[PDB]
């Protein structure tokens, strides 16, 4: 029962794991609820909703 | 001449800018204009101020105390979008340099760091007039303690051109704050303004001090000095009568 | 006690309130028509775990009770790494 | 027992004498609280010291007070030993401050009654205050 | 021989040049081109910046067209430079000059994405623009790269290829690279044994000979160099200041960020475009006031104006240039771990003050600057890029004991570009 040895994790890796680069949607409103809301708007004009 | 039935002004000042020069004496890259300012001290025979009054004294001076290149904030009243268009519109970009609403100032700035850090951003606060008492909280002493006293420009119907003649007459009048004591420092300039600009500041401002901060005005003075931050506080004036006016007073 | 207070100020819009939402620009699409960027807390493992891989956590709140203990046992020193 | 005593620092504001005394007489009596104030506005230096009758209930107090998350200020509660807690570091305690208007006081000073003697000691040589002015022209 | 339409080129070149803004040809452009037209191995000396990138572009070009290579046909020219962004300059005006052509263009360079380059590769590259580390990686283990059909070889300041340390790489890619009727070139500012060594092997037998031949620096940490910049631009913001980077994506980025925070800059990348540029630093040189970034790379060989601040805000990738670049006010941004860079000047025999700042007026808007880059995808991006190519440039510097990129701080590095952590860029 040795006490827990931190080899790797006692030193702060200081870069993101990863280097893929950060595409738009995330700075842009979201497309799934425009789709929804497009969806939803049709169905306000034909009477559904 | 108000003073005691006479102006024993120009000369006095002369003297103090020739004495500011006189008395001079790395290489570093952050500079600035910035001198030496111009301090006016006046003594009165009964403390002027009840309480503080955290709201500064717009005396319009014709020589503006404030450089213009100073960046401004500017705190309105909720909403901020509309007076951001209005000084975009009128064109203060150069000069209103930031516009914040009242909530988001609560909001956004809460820590003293926070603070801080606003504070040193910019080099004046102009403030809506309605917006004003507010003001003592939500900056606390790290404004009305450390030289940064929100000034009441008044925006109330909020359209271009009374935003920039608010502004311009922003910058160019002195401000005071009144606190219980019977003698205060008032800014007359700096040592880059003329002899004659100087004197037409001090005039002006002895003017602005006798109606609206000394209710007796200059039978309520009791003397007048000229200074800078360092210099000796020469004796512009001292009263002719006092030796009388405090025997009534004090009775 | 303090944590939970601030998670409960970011927590993700119910179904019921979403579906408000979006039917309220609906309409607006739908008869005449920007917005800001959400706010709220971040939940599922893997998500997070991408989270604390990218350094954008500035917290991390692990479950003391997670019955397979191999989906977080290795957090707490991915977070110590990180 | 021994009479223990115990620093708290970054109180809250509003955590003041009778809150400190109302919560940790909780944990046992306490004998003689203080919590440092400026002299001339005697508003709070956010710091305190408390005596307990007995060191174990200073030192439990300290370990269940100590960087406690209180109105967003961890709450620094750490035991002094007694040979750097001195005597007179109790002195005033207990007692409410007197908060004195220095700038009300000297107001009447300023407007107050006064004869005509009064008037010639205040006027004394204004011509010397003048003339020490004039020398150093 | 005075203007370019004196040359029998063809049309898709002519316009491709009209475009760029060139009519009159250069001294070593008229010595060079009509020989270079016909096939002959030439072995050229020039200074800086008297247009050599134009020099070997339009007959190497002219003759991609006459052959009428395909990309399946591979590469048929190879140009070698010493460094990125050297390497990158001439593959942005190749691009220009095959704006109106069918000839694939490319650049494989080091501390890019080799992965990548290798896909762009087997697809067929005409005109490889290429730096010796990374050409003569992809000339060993790139399966599908075609070079056997290579016909024309350009080097470009092989005096600083040998410098840097590219001895053996560049005896290496000659023996792989097949020399059979391949015209090779050989551009240098200086003649030194290595390079007419260099030339022997090189060159075909008999090749044709041409030839037409104070500081202040202030002490900032990684952290804080924007901070003082901005700070020390705005300050100045009523006079003529210049300011040198490392490389392109760092002028972009820097441009786009001070426009962004409204402080009016201009720069000499524009859109990679050679006719904006000059007309950019025409509008500077015209105005008295105003401020202008641009790499060190660009101004070399530009006329600078009478600018009141001349600003090396990275350090020099040519401090041998540098150094007699300067024969208003000359400042040099430093760090503590570059501080043998005054060990060096004082070796080098050039006087210099140091300018120091006070922290209270360094701008502290950095919590503000972090927010924008976050908020703004083309900020980020830019600001991604040009933090990658600074490090490429710092890690490809010659005075490896001077500007030690492990020495350097990469938390603090970011942090300048607008970073709370540093991005993963690979080197």
């Amino acid at each position: 029962y040795p006490d827990y040895d931190d080899f790797f994790t006692n030193t702060v890796r200081e870069t993101p794991l990863s280097s893929a680069p950060e595409p738009k949607r995330r700075f842009a409103p979201s497309k799934h609820e425009q789709k929804r809301i497009l969806q939803l708007a049709y169905a306000i004009r034909k009477g559904r909703i | 001449e108000l003073l005691g039935s006479d102006a024993p002004l120009e000369k006095v000042c002369s003297a103090l800018l020739e004495y500011e020069s006189k008395r001079k004496s790395n290489l570093l890259e952050d500079e600035q204009d910035d001198i030496e300012p111009v301090w006016l001290q006046l003594a009165t025979l009964k403390f002027i101020g009840n309480n503080r009054k955290l709201i500064p004294y717009k005396i319009a001076i014709k020589n503006p105390v404030i450089p213009s290149s100073s960046e401004a904030c500017l705190i309105v009243k909720d909403p901020q979008r509309v007076y951001k268009d209005l000084v975009n519109e009128a064109g203060l970009s150069k000069v209103v340099t930031r516009v914040i609403g009242l909530s988001k100032l609560k909001a956004k700035w809460n820590s003293y760091e926070q603070k801080r850090q606003l504070r040193d951003q910019f080099d004046i606060f102009l403030a809506d007039d309605r917006v004003i008492p507010m003001l003592p909280r939500i900056l606390g002493k790290t404004f009305y303690q450390k030289s940064k006293v929100p000034v009441p420009v008044k925006i109330s119907k909020g359209t271009a051109e009374q935003l920039k003649r608010e502004v311009v007459s922003a910058y160019g009048a002195t401000y005071f704050n009144s606190a219980p004591c019977s003698s205060f420092m008032i800014k007359c300039g700096h040592v880059s303004n003329t002899s004659t600009e100087l004197a037409e500041n001090v005039e002006s401002i002895l003017q602005f001090v006798s109606k609206h901060i000394v209710p007796d005005g200059a039978k309520g003075i009791a003397s007048i000095h000229l200074k800078t931050s360092q210099s000796i506080a020469i004796p512009l004036w001292n009263n002719p009568n006092l030796k009388e006016l405090i025997a009534s007073s004090r009775k | 006690t303090q944590v939970f207070k601030l998670l409960n100020k970011y927590r993700p819009e119910t179904a019921a309130e979403k579906k408000q939402r979006l039917v309220a620009e609906a309409e607006a699409v739908a008869n005449g028509k920007v917005s800001k960027k959400p706010y709220n807390v971040k939940y599922g493992l893997n998500h997070v775990v991408a989270l604390i891989e990218a350094k954008k956590a500035k917290l991390v709140l692990i479950a003391s009770d997670v019955d397979p203990i191999e989906l977080v046992v290795f957090l707490p020193a991915l977070c110590k790494k990180m | 027992k021994k009479k223990g005593v115990l620093y708290v620092g970054r109180l809250p504001h509003g955590f003041y004498e009778k809150q400190m005394r109302m919560y940790f007489s909780q944990f046992g009596p306490v004998l003689r609280l203080r919590m440092s104030r400026n002299r001339k506005t005697g508003s709070s230096k956010h710091y305190a010291f408390i005596e307990f009758e007995s060191l174990d209930v200073a030192n439990v107090v300290a370990e269940t007070m100590h960087n406690y998350l209180l109105y967003g200020k961890l709450l620094q509660c750490k035991v002094i030993p007694e040979d750097q807690v001195h005597e007179n570091m109790f002195k005033g305690a207990d007692v409410p401050f007197k908060r004195i208007p220095h700038a009300t006081i000297a107001r009447l000073q300023h407007e107050k009654p006064l004869s005509k003697e009064k008037a010639d000691k205040l006027i004394t040589r204004h011509n010397r205050k003048l003339k020490l002015k004039k020398r150093k022209l | 021989i005075e203007k370019f339409s004196d040359l029998q080129l063809s049309e898709n070149i002519q316009k491709a040049i009209k475009e760029m803004g060139f009519e009159t040809m250069t001294e070593i452009q008229k010595r060079s081109i009509p020989p270079l037209l016909a096939g002959r191995d030439v072995l050229g000396a020039a200074k800086t910046g008297s247009g050599k990138t134009l020099a070997f572009l339009i007959p190497t070009i002219e003759m991609l067209y006459a052959l009428k290579f395909k990309p399946r046909n591979g590469t048929g020219v190879i140009i070698i430079s010493p460094t990125r962004e050297l390497a990158l300059q001439i593959f942005g005006v190749a691009k220009e000059l095959l704006k109106y052509h069918h000839q694939t263009f490319g650049i494989v360079i080091g501390g890019a994405n080799r992965r990548a380059e290798a896909d762009k590769l087997v697809k067929g590259v005409n005109l490889l623009v290429a730096t010796p580390g990374r050409l003569l990686d992809h000339l060993q283990n790139t399966k599908g790269f075609v070079f056997r059909n290579l016909r024309s070889l350009v080097i470009d300041e092989a005096d600083r290829i040998l410098e840097i340390g590219f001895e053996d790489e560049m005896r290496q890619i000659m023996k792989i690279l097949p020399s059979e009727n391949r015209q090779t070139l050989l551009f240098s500012a200086t003649q030194t044994t290595k390079v007419e060594d260099l030339a022997r092997i090189s060159l075909k037998p008999g090749p044709l000979y041409v030839n037409v031949d104070e500081q202040g620096y202030v002490v900032v940490d990684s952290d804080k160099r924007f901070l003082l910049l901005f700070s020390f631009l705005k300050r100045n913001l009523k006079k003529k200041v210049i300011v040198f980077m490392s490389s392109c994506a760092s002028v972009k980025y820097m441009a786009e960020l001070l426009n962004y925070i409204d402080l009016p800059v201009l720069d000499l990348h524009g859109k990679q475009k050679q006719q904006r540029r000059t007309n950019t630093f025409f509008e500077f040189c015209n105005a008295e006031k105003g401020i202008l970034l641009c790499t060190n790379v660009a101004a070399r060989g530009l006329d600078i104006p009478a600018v009141d601040w001349i600003v090396q805000y990275d350090p020099p990738d040519d401090p041998r240039d540098y150094i007699h670049r300067v024969g208003g006010k000359s400042l040099m941004f430093l760090a503590p771990s570059e501080l043998g860079f005054l060990r060096y000047l004082k070796t080098a025999k050039v006087s210099l003050n140091e300018f120091e700042f006070p922290a209270n007026k360094v701008a502290n808007v950095q919590s503000q600057l972090e927010k924008l880059v976050s908020k703004n995808y083309y900020l980020q991006q830019s600001a991604k890029d040009g933090y990658r190519s600074y490090l490429q440039a710092y890690a490809s510097y010659s005075l490896k004991s001077i500007f030690d990129i492990n020495k350097l701080d990469l938390a603090k590095v970011a942090k300048s570009f607008g970073f709370a952590h540093p991005p993963n860029v690979n080197i």
